[PDB]
């Protein structure tokens, strides 16, 4: 009955819309909750991604201050400039004049012990004094991976709270209006037949929530742009937090839809197993 | 082919809903059941409905026994029989038309002849003016006869039903069991049960009477 | 002193619940109103409950009319009626005994007498050892008996009921209506309504009839 | 007097209805507990950094170089003289003879001074910096004007950020708790109309749901308290690492008793009010007259 297979989906959807359009205040009140819940995790992903764009402040400092010989020689420093480019754990040793020294920023942070590379660097044409402070490396390495534990914890906690709220709400909603699940079953019908409409309105709730979060997050970031552009121009730069990419937003919404769908399976399964003839 | 044998259901709670039953029923026959208040009749036919298990004995329906049946096979047998209940069950917020039409979509047929058939079912119950209304709107007997029509449609190969016209006009029940007999005119077996002994003395009858789980308070008496 | 002047019900759906009626029931009386299926009997009784708006016309309850009445005043009036409803309303997942005791709990009466009162009610309704159970356990006639028991307790000054014996055997119907007669012997009034008049015709009463939303297809036949 | 009597029964069945269907009730309790945990969890670390309030300032500190030869006692008194002036978290004396040695180890010399302000606005602090350059024996006021304005900007984004997060999360919590309570109340209407048609006052038909909401709130609050304590202890693994490496005495203390008490009482109050609002809707709905 493939033709009827198509008809089941068609009638199921239009009925849900009438059910959804009916009782609008309650449906909106529900949809808003998991929309705003869904906003938080992906919003934090966007925030961390945006700060990843400004990925030069991590290294920033901690340049090996290899003092060039007190006697002025720009040519010798320019000659040794390119060798540092070859080696890893560095970027480029830019030659500086007396008004001499040459410096290079690292890529990672490492820790105490990687200054053996600095002592090895203090064997070059221009070596007056190798200068690479340690304690800064210590403090920076303490700050990082501490940030990593911190972000790890926030991420996992927030993912769990989102999953719990969406699952519980879908479960309770399915528990209400129970009479259908049996009144259709005893007279006949299959598992998929009774299951379909419940999949449908859950999918609609997920879609609506996914849409609402988009607008909320975009408005919030636009609100916060005021200070970020100020400080960006203020520091002598141009880095303002940007808007929502559509490619990411569609992935945001589809996740909500599939989440509602799987929640529909989970909620319906309990009742279906409960009302077994046993 | 509806034979019973040494069946009886005792609840885990302790009550014995059914003591002991054994008999047979032939195809296309009218049946009637009576008894006191505590007699197990709704339970008795629920055994055929099989939302529970026999708890004792065995019952055979055609090739396969009702006990020890795959749940996957359950719709394939529950979609062949129309029923009605003392506490009638109807889909609120869905009007009368689709409420009746449910089995048609369950099997699956085009909508035009489906509306044709529901219209045809409407006159045999005399509810022409109630064609689009919520079940909550209807008067007490109206939804009872609505459920009756729900069982009537799709010409079920067999009918079970419960006490009909339990709240209906005595005159109005006349044409009702007349329609029941009209259904019985074809290869349709009816297992109606009731308490109104007055009208169960007219046509062919069987008067299977239950008393406190005892199968034989009466006999054929045909 | 129950008295109806010209009053009728129009439903917002455009359908006419009731055209117009005018009644007067003296104190201590008994009524056995009946009619066909479509007669607005249940709506009529619901009108006394004040759960429905009078619509066309006005209606009086002795010293105070059924209209422009405080909603906060309603529970006090409902306290004086032990009505039962056709679709028996029972608290699932709450024991039978407390289900019966609910009205007396509302009255705030001491617990120790509550148990003896509910036990006393059980014999009159002819239900032993079926308390302390869940309503989902019982059978249909048992549930109707439970509703009756809920109605009879606390000696209601007014008694309203709708289609009792909806599924009972005639035997049990006899004794319960005899109990109603005993209540009428006490300083109470009864307005039972049913389609089966053969039983009541044996006993002296006041049959009133309505049809097609009209006040009377038939008049008093005391 | 029966007012007391009604309350006692409403508890017994509520607990009875609690343990009946325990898994679902626990699930609901857990969801709102973990939700309640988050805002207070963010609040406590604010108190922690407030306790470590010194490092907020003194990082972009303001220092002064005095005249070429300022008497040691002059600066020793000038630190106190500027101490009465507001923006001095600290005012420590460093004489000329001390400044000479200090510069010798860093690499006549102006006597240096240590001044940590409170406020952060660049304009008021730079005006005070010119004033610090107008002291009786100061010569110049070292202030990287880009440092002070950068510091000023640093507060603004942070305070806006925390304000936004708080205002978001509090309403998120309100919405989730209210919606869940409303959904339970929407379930189980039949008894509501059953008692209503029987009679009885609003309070009688209302109380059991209020007790149910209160107990849900209590359970969620307790569970949130426990989870927050566990999370703080788990995070504590790395906080001591920096304390040792830099050299300090900061460690994230957790769940003081008073705050846990406040958390639970707030939770139960929210349950109460959510139940009342949810039941009000149905009670309004079922009014014919
Ligand atoms: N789940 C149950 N719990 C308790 N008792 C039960 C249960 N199922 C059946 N019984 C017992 O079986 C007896 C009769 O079963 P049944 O439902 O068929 O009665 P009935 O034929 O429908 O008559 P009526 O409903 O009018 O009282 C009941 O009186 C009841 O005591
Ligand atoms: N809420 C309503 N809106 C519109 N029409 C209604 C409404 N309730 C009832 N009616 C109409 O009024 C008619 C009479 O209502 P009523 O329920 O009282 O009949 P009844 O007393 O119950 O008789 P019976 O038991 O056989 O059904 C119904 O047939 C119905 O068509
Ligand atoms: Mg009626």
């Amino acid at each position: 009955s493939f033709s009827a297979y198509l008809e089941s989906h068609r009638a199921s959807l239009v009925d849900s819309l009438r059910r959804l359009f009916g009782h609008p205040f309650g449906s909106f009140f529900t949809c808003l909750v998991m929309g705003i819940t869904l906003s938080l995790p992906m919003g934090l992903s966007l925030l961390l991604n945006n700060v990843e764009r400004l990925g030069g402040s991590w290294q920033r400092a901690a340049q090996i201050s290899l003092f060039l010989d007190l006697k002025t020689s720009e040519n010798q420093g320019q000659d040794l400039r390119e060798q540092i480019e070859r080696l890893p754990d560095v970027i480029e040793a830019q030659l500086i004049s007396r008004e001499p020294v040459i410096s290079v920023t690292p890529k990672q942070i490492d820790r105490a012990g990687l200054e053996a590379l600095r002592q090895q660097l203090a064997e070059l044409p221009h070596v007056q004094q190798a200068q690479l402070d340690l304690v800064w490396v210590e403090r920076l390495s303490a700050i990082l991976k501490l940030g990593e534990r911190f972000v790890f914890g926030l991420t996992i906690l927030l993912v769990l709270t989102l999953l719990l709220v969406v699952g519980n709400t879908i479960r309770l909603h399915i528990e209400n209006r129970r009479n259908e699940i049996e009144v259709i079953k005893l007279v006949g019908g299959t598992d998929g037949y009774v299951r379909r409409p419940f999949l449908y309105m859950g999918a609609l709730y997920g879609l609506g929530a996914g849409i609402l979060s988009w607008a909320l997050l975009a408005y919030s970031l636009n609100w916060l742009n005021g200070s970020v552009v100020n400080l960006s121009g203020l520091y002598g730069s141009d880095f303002g937090l940007q808007g929502v990419p559509l490619d990411d937003g569609l992935s945001l919404t589809v996740g909500a839809v599939l989440l509602g769908w799987v929640g529909a399976w989970l909620a319906v399964a309990r009742h279906l197993r409960e009302l077994a003839p046993r | 082919m509806i034979r019973f044998e040494q069946v009886g259901k005792r609840y885990p709670n302790g009550h014995v809903g059914l003591h002991e039953v054994s008999f047979r029923v032939h195809r296309g026959e009218i049946l009637f059941v009576t008894g006191h208040s505590g007699a197990g009749k709704s339970t008795l036919l629920r055994l055929i409905l099989a939302m529970e298990r026999p708890t004792s004995g065995k019952l055979l329906l055609g090739g396969q026994d009702l006990g020890r049946i795959t749940t996957a096979q359950i719709p394939f047998l529950r979609r062949q029989i129309g029923v009605v209940f003392q506490n009638h069950q109807l889909l609120t917020d869905r009007t009368v038309a689709d409420n009746i039409a449910l089995p048609l979509q369950i099997l699956g047929m085009p909508k035009p002849e489906i509306a044709k058939r529901v219209a045809s079912a409407l006159e045999r119950v005399n509810l022409k003016e109630k064609g689009e209304a919520l079940p909550s709107d209807l008067s007490t007997g109206q939804q009872q006869r609505v459920g009756i029509a729900r069982a009537i449609v799709h010409q079920p190969a067999l009918l079970l039903a419960d006490q009909p016209t339990g709240n209906l006009d005595p005159r109005l029940a006349s044409e009702i069991m007349g329609v029941f007999e009209d259904i019985n005119r074809l290869g349709t077996t009816v297992l109606i049960a009731s308490h109104d002994l007055a009208l169960i003395a007219r046509m062919r009858h069987r008067m299977l009477t239950l008393q406190r789980g005892r199968i034989i308070a009466d006999r054929e008496d045909e």
